RNA sequence: UCAGUAACGGCGAGUGAACAGGGAAGAGCCCAGCGCCGAAUCCCCGCCCCGCGGCGGGGCGCGGGACAUGUGGCGUACGGAAGACCCGCUCCCCGGCGCCGCUCGUGGGGGGCCCAAGUCCUUCUGAUCGAGGCCCAGCCCGUGGACGGUGUGAGGCCGGUAGCGGCCCCCGGCGCGCCGGGCCCGGGUCUUCCCGGAGUCGGGUUGCUUGGGAAUGCAGCCCAAAGCGGGUGGUAAACUCCAUCUAAGGCUAAAUACCGGCACGAGACCGAUAGUCAACAAGUACCGUAAGGGAAAGUUGAAAAGAACUUUGAAGAGAGAGUUCAAGAGGGCGUGAAACCGUUAAGAGGUAAACGGGUGGGGUCCGCGCAGUCCGCCCGGAGGAUUCAACCCGGCGGCGGGUCCGGCCGUGUCGGCGGCCCGGCGGAUCUUUCCCGC
RNA sequence: GGGGACCGUCCCCCGACCGGCGACCGGCCGCCGCCGGGCGCAUUUCCACCGCGGCGGUGCGCCGCGACCGGCUCCGGGACG
RNA sequence: CGGCGACGUCGGCUACCCACCCGACCCGUCUUGAAACACGGACCAAGGAGUCUAACACGUGCGCGAGUCGGGGGCUCGCACGAAAGCCGCCGUGGCGCAAUGAAGGUGAAGGCCGGCGCGCUCGCCGGCCGAGGUGGGAUCCCGAGGCCUCUCCAGUCCGCCGAGGGCGCACCACCGGCCCGUCUCGCCCGCCGCGCCGGGGAGGUGGAGCACGAGCGCACGUGUUAGGACCCGAAAGAUGG
RNA sequence: CGACCUGGGUAUAGGGGCGAAAGACUAAUCGAACCAUCUAGUAGCUGGUUCCCUCCGAAGUUUCCCUCAGGAUAGCUGGC
RNA sequence: UGGGCCACUUUUGGUAAGCAGAACUGGCGCUGCGGGAUGAACCGAACGCCGGGUUAAGGCGCCCGAUGCCGACGCUCAUCA
RNA sequence: CCCCGCGGACGCUACGCCGCGACGAGUAGGAGGGCCGCUGCGGUGAGCCUUGAAGCCUAGGGCGCGGGCCCGGGUGGAGCCGCCGCAGGUGCAGAUCUUGGUGGUAGUAGCAAAUAUUCAAACGAGAACUUUGAAGGCCGAAGUGGAGAAGGGUUCCAUGU
RNA sequence: CAGGGGAAUCCGACUGUUUAAUUAAAACAAAGCAUCGCGAAGGCCCGCGGCGGGUGUUGACGCGAUGUGAUUUCUGCCCA
RNA sequence: AAUGCCUCGUCAUCUAAUUAGUGACGCGCAUGAAGGAUGAACGAGAUUCCCACUGUCCCUACCUACUAUCCAGCGAAACCACAGCCAAGGGAACGGGCUUGGCGGAAUCAGCGGGGAAAGAAGACCCUGUUGAGCUUGACUCUAGUCUGGCACGGUGAAG
RNA sequence: GAGCAGAAGGGCAAAAGCUCGCUUGAUCUUGAUUUUCAGUACGAAUACAGACCGUGAAAGCGGGGCCUCACGAUCCUUCU
RNA sequence: CUAAUAGGGAACGUGAGCUGGGUUUAGACCGUCGUGAGACAGGUUAGUUUUACCCUACUGAUGAUGUGUUGUUGCCAUGGU
């Protein structure tokens, strides 16, 4: 809605909000990121440190699928299965522990943020972290690996 | 000129973009046109499936999608050979065939030949001349049971084997997943240099004994 | 979508793909070569028949020519061929005779002609399509109340509009019996054979190009191949393993593009200095030697009914008269602003006008101005009339009622009698220890 | 692969008790109100008029005057310490 | 309380003309400074200048919420409106968010209280709990001695308000610890179908756009910046083809 | 009477021609013609920038810049 | 916005300057109003539209509001006061 | 336990209404409000209108701080507006602005290069300018003469206005 | 119709040409003088390109490139 | 000297008087040899003097033609914030407007050139711009053409 | 009233000056801070901490010069 | 020569008053400077001087207001001198 804008209020005021002294000129200071090392150096150094220069090794033909590896934390681990699975496991008299295959749910690596409930569980994953494996074993579970 | 905090922006509008702008006001018309063409094609191939030939089961290539299964371009020649369908006859009964796809394992091969056999059982082959049926099918079932299937023929579904809860054994509890992964990475990294050092040690052993 | 990413870049400004994934569409093939087959092949010219609708079929020719310096059939990297042995006879594509299902979201297309209902009553007007009405639940039709015309503003006055409405003419691909010709064996196993595109690849260098970075692609020049070879495997090189394809010959629909063209439909667009330059005898008039540049310009009225006739003047132009609802609409004529000008009326005037504040005078208008508001109660007087209250009958509402009686609503509560046949949908929960694929 | 079992939500019911009849409603009652018709026909009720009537509100057609009260202000007399 | 009231007068501070007193230089603009001997402006009419797209940032409104979003496609007589709307869910592919850190190989966010053991060796094998630590502030909330009542007192019935103190502490802030990745210094252990130039662990500093019971996603609106003709008009020039 | 004047026909075309030379002339244009297009070229520079009321209300200073008629930066401002 | 300028006082260069450059506070710029005849900056005072009262700085012969007080004391004559 | 009276103003668009106190300068600039204004769309006003829309004019009556608005009279002759939302090519005094029109200047500058006209008549409404006659002059054969090229293109010739 | 004349100084020898539209000159040109290149497979030059083209239907008494500027008289020194 | 700053050089001559002219001198700021110096004729070339001649002047007058002027007819343009009497003041430091004073009388005609810092043109001088263009050059970076080497076209025999 | 390398100022006496002896703290590291300042960088500097050392009997002192100046990003190169 | 041949201002008065000798465009020559293009408060030569009809001022020319109309003869405020 153009009826809600400053241009409707700026009718009758000669400079249209841009000043009488400095005016509204075409491109004072350059076009785009002009002069980022010369007369906009303070702005670039203040708000974008690290902007200029190269760091690291370049790698041609990066295929992101090769490095695709989504992760899930142990605090969200039990949400990959149904509520019924966890409840039945909790009230199960035997030592039968449910299997959570995180690859089926769409994750490859199991990270170890958060704590687990005190229920044995078999977790299938491509990769584990050290603390995730330790926390899975501490509740009496097991970590098995898939490819 | 930059103004306080912000994001360094790089718009790609330095190249007379206003001469090449693709508006989409013909998108609803295109949807209508494609829909009408689909309906006309389905009418044209009257009892044959609307979506087209049956496609094979195919596993997606890379490490990101290889847990997923989709429809392929066509059944391989090895699949058709061990299913017993001629490669030049399949395309007339509506089996797509990809002559350039090979089969690297037997599980995919067997899944696709079971797919071909199930389709061949589901097929209703009309006689070439309706008065005289040579070897096509029985008129009793082809008179009533012949209707145009909508959607893909036997759509490819991703099957997940259900894992029943089991008692964790002591071997599973004693398996060290993180250490196994780290040692496997190290072994794959150092396999070649270890072999070279073993060869050099063999040369050292023979020169020392000699 | 990846992705403003990998990468490129005075690594500055800036530039910048691909693969995988999801879809729209989906379709595959042909030579050369190697071989086999008595050149099996092709063009042309004559003569005969069937035809014409784009010129084909069939037949004859001691009729020409092309072609062994290679035509045709089989065959092409997915292997192929020939012999055997075994198995399956399974049925191709053309152009018509008559007729369907009449071809298709209910005609396939093109063309032509048609198909509902007020000009009813009273009125307004110059004219009306306006306003009021039209007993039976309401003027009439409505599968039609889009639109346009008509003297106003119309569903019913007219054209149209709706309709798996009607009639007529023409055109095109779809099945059956037959017609005329072609029309020739397919698969599986084994054996024996046969297998490929060269001044091309590749390398050097130069120039351009790309995101392609010790060189992505292209090209020039020079060098110049191989056959368990060759290409690619995004960091130059050597060795090694592996993966993947098979270059240097060819064809191919669909999805896709479309500011020119033919024909349509529509719009929260513009409304004659706007919108195309062009609503109009506009790429015109006109300008320039030429290339080229390039306008302005819409509106009487319902109907010309476009002012007969008289009169002055040489006429332009007038005064009368007349048409019209209106010429205070009179052919650049709807309305007809401002600037500017003429006249009339009022006022004023030696410090240029004009202006702010405050009064005064005059003028034009306004006030139904001109004996100045209404109304509540009470008092008095003079008059009317149903009837005032209270009771009776009937109807209707408001409120309340232990639920007085129901019907219930929320929340629990048991048997689940009741739902995977006699209710559903889900679950990453268990199973034949009844049943269809190892 | 089916077909079952179980679980979780549901959809209708058979039912007892619980809060309420609610802004989900009917029937009865009780009170109240209104309307219609009777009766009531006159010290009641209502209608219009008159008085230069009284009391209330707003307010005078125009031009004016006065009074007292209060707010602010400028002055002037008198008296006391 | 008085006067005056229809063809002459009554009221109308606005509005027309005129008179007088006081005040009053011509606007726009650049500028320290304009009435300027600074520039533009004879007059009138109509036209005439911060727009749209894309991308960000913050604020605000809405919906859903550890998710959110169908925008591309498809399905619904194909079509007055409707090129709209509706739907899909094994169309959520994908985007953004839910995880950071390192150049990379890669690695990748839970601790506290109470016990017996080695030597409770600045500590390894366990048990039991609880589930993101503590300090100082901290809206709100909770308790609360004691008071506030009636015609009066000896004696309890039920709750209302004030209330010194005390408590649990939201968000947020400051500080101290803790955890994750990089990198240094020191150091002793552990693991094994690969005993290795293998793998894991600890303590103390330090670098990170981190964690420490999520806040995002989509839509709309505003503002600001930017690329585009970019608020409007304006060069001297440069290039291509005639 | 001459390196004379002049008609017509021809030739030379734009970074080119032609010049007894003045940067002269090349269609009233020449120290680079004219026409159309790229092109709405760029401008830190000049001019302009359209309704009302209410509330708040500056700066001409610091640092850096081939910076000195401009910017970024801090300050001063407003809004939430 | 990033051209500033002015005044008291301090202060540098300059013979000086309505010159150039600093410090401090105020002002003008952005600001009208009373006074200084006139005037960006001086003196007083800052502003919504009004009535009454009273002041500031400045004035009170006439212009021009106000001394038209029987104002007080002196000084001064200018043929450029 | 209100009852000879059965009765008792207004209010409270809660985005409303009421009370009290202080305050009010403003360029550049920012913000809010706008029952200010323009054009179009979705709703709504059982809106308005040929018994007169828009537009325009007006010494007419008023309202609002204002932007502006309403009403009367005239002219005009066919369409228009209010409210709730939506959307902009949305408001002009300036730009040596664009296009169009119109002033003062101003009945002014001017209609002054190449010697020069005059008398009578005719036609005619009308004669300094046309035609005829008479006179006086000029070009003075390198012409103000008679013919062509280029260029123009019907200007040539009659008749009429 | 139809020359004012004389004595000198500077510059250019003369005649010629020149900035159309402010400069007619002392500027340019000129004959004369001097230098340079070239024997054609060449000199100088054009051309995007062709063994293309101009000089050239030419041949050193000729083409091409420069300077100075009639006559007369001289034209010195310096190759760092 | 068309070349000399100092310089109006010094001397002579020309005049009453000469920053002029001519002749001469020459340590010549900074003359000079393919250009130096001469020399007839020539020149719409620059300069000085003399004779003659004259309104150039003393010192102005008069006459003629066409205008201007007045009239009939016809009929523009430039320019224009508003306009138009001054003195002083202060002020963007030179006012038509403002302050204080002087004062101010319709409508006009022929002239005139003091003002309107009159009109004409977005100053050409000067500066600025990270705006150009024409030209030059051992400015930076290139380039046509040319010189040279190499490979190819590109072969057959001998001698060294 | 000398000297402390240099400009000047400050500072300094069994010193910071002069002469000897031994040495390489002019070394290897992480942070914090000060100065200019926008509280950015560079440069320079201060106080620490961890190594390894020097000197001295030791306390200690020293990671350059008594203090105030003596210097340098991205990209590229080179070395470790 | 004369009495004397004083000094000045008025946008260094006065270019829609003139002139154009000078400086200060484009042509050209010399000297100096510069490699060169080119430069020289060095010299020399040739080089377009536009508009008034508006307002005012000034010069002259008609007129105008007032005394009823009109005419004759006069006075002198003021200004010049
Ligand atoms: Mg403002
Ligand atoms: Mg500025
Ligand atoms: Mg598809
Ligand atoms: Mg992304
Ligand atoms: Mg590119
Ligand atoms: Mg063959
Ligand atoms: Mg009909
Ligand atoms: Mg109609
Ligand atoms: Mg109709
Ligand atoms: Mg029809
Ligand atoms: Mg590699
Ligand atoms: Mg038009
Ligand atoms: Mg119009
Ligand atoms: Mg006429
Ligand atoms: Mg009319
Ligand atoms: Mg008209
Ligand atoms: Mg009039
Ligand atoms: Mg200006
Ligand atoms: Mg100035
Ligand atoms: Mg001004
Ligand atoms: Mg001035
Ligand atoms: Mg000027
Ligand atoms: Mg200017
Ligand atoms: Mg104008
Ligand atoms: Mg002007
Ligand atoms: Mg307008
Ligand atoms: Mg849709
Ligand atoms: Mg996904
Ligand atoms: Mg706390
Ligand atoms: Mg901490
Ligand atoms: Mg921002
Ligand atoms: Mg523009
Ligand atoms: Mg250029
Ligand atoms: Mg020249
Ligand atoms: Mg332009
Ligand atoms: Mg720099
Ligand atoms: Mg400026
Ligand atoms: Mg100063
Ligand atoms: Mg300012
Ligand atoms: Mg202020
Ligand atoms: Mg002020
Ligand atoms: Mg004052
Ligand atoms: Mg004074
Ligand atoms: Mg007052
Ligand atoms: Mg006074
Ligand atoms: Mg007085
Ligand atoms: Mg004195
Ligand atoms: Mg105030
Ligand atoms: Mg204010
Ligand atoms: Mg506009
Ligand atoms: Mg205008
Ligand atoms: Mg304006
Ligand atoms: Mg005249
Ligand atoms: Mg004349
Ligand atoms: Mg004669
Ligand atoms: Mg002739
Ligand atoms: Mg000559
Ligand atoms: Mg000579
Ligand atoms: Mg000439
Ligand atoms: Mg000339
Ligand atoms: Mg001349
Ligand atoms: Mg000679
Ligand atoms: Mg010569
Ligand atoms: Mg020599
Ligand atoms: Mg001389
Ligand atoms: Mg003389
Ligand atoms: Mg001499
Ligand atoms: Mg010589
Ligand atoms: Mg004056
Ligand atoms: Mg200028
Ligand atoms: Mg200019
Ligand atoms: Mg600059
Ligand atoms: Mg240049
Ligand atoms: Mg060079
Ligand atoms: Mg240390
Ligand atoms: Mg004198
Ligand atoms: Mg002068
Ligand atoms: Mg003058
Ligand atoms: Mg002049
Ligand atoms: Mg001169
Ligand atoms: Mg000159
Ligand atoms: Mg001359
Ligand atoms: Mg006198």
């Amino acid at each position: 809605p153009s009826r809600l804008r400053k241009t409707r209020k700026l009718r009758g005021h000669v400079s249209h909000g841009h000043g009488r002294i400095g005016k509204h000129r075409k491109h004072p200071g350059g076009r785009g990121n002009a002069g980022g090392l010369h007369h906009h150096r303070i702005n670039f150094d203040k708000y974008h440190p690290g902007y200029f220069g190269k760091v690291g090794m370049k790698h041609y033909h990066l295929k992101r699928n090769q490095s695709f590896c989504p992760t899930v934390n142990l605090d969200k681990l039990w949400t990959l299965v149904s509520e019924q699975t966890r409840v039945n496991a909790a009230k199960n008299k035997t030592g039968a522990a449910p299997i959570i295959d995180v690859v089926r749910s769409g994750y490859y690596k199991v990270l170890g943020k958060g704590k687990l409930p005190k229920q044995p569980v078999i977790v299938k994953a491509k990769f584990f972290s050290r603390r995730a494996e330790e926390k899975i074993k501490s509740v009496g579970g097991a970590c098995v690996l898939v490819a | 000129a930059p103004s306080r905090n912000g994001m360094v922006l790089k718009p790609h509008f330095h190249k007379d973009w206003q001469r090449r702008v693709a508006t989409w006001f013909n998108q609803p018309a295109r949807k209508i046109r494609r829909r009408k063409a689909r309906q006309a094609k389905a009418r044209r191939i009257a009892p044959r499936p609307a979506s087209g030939p049956i496609r094979p089961i195919v596993r997606c290539p890379t490490v990101r999608y290889h847990t997923k299964v989709r429809a392929g371009r066509g059944f391989s020649l090895e699949e058709l050979r061990v299913a017993g369908i001629h490669k030049k006859v399949a395309r007339t009964i509506g089996i797509s065939v990809d002559p350039r796809r090979r089969n690297k394992s037997t599980e995919s091969l067997q899944a696709n030949v079971q797919r071909l056999k199930e389709y061949r059982s589901k097929l209703i082959l009309f006689p070439r001349k309706p008065s005289a049926p040579k070897k096509g099918d029985s008129s009793a079932e082809e008179l009533k049971l012949a209707t145009q299937l909508t959607g893909p023929v036997m759509p490819v579904r991703n099957v997940y084997k259900k894992e029943k809860a089991r008692v964790i054994t002591e071997e599973e509890k004693n398996f060290k997943a993180f250490a196994s992964l780290r040692m496997a990475r190290a072994n794959a990294r150092l396999f070649g240099i270890r072999a070279k050092r073993a060869k050099e040690a063999a040369e050292q052993d023979v020169e020392k004994k000699k």
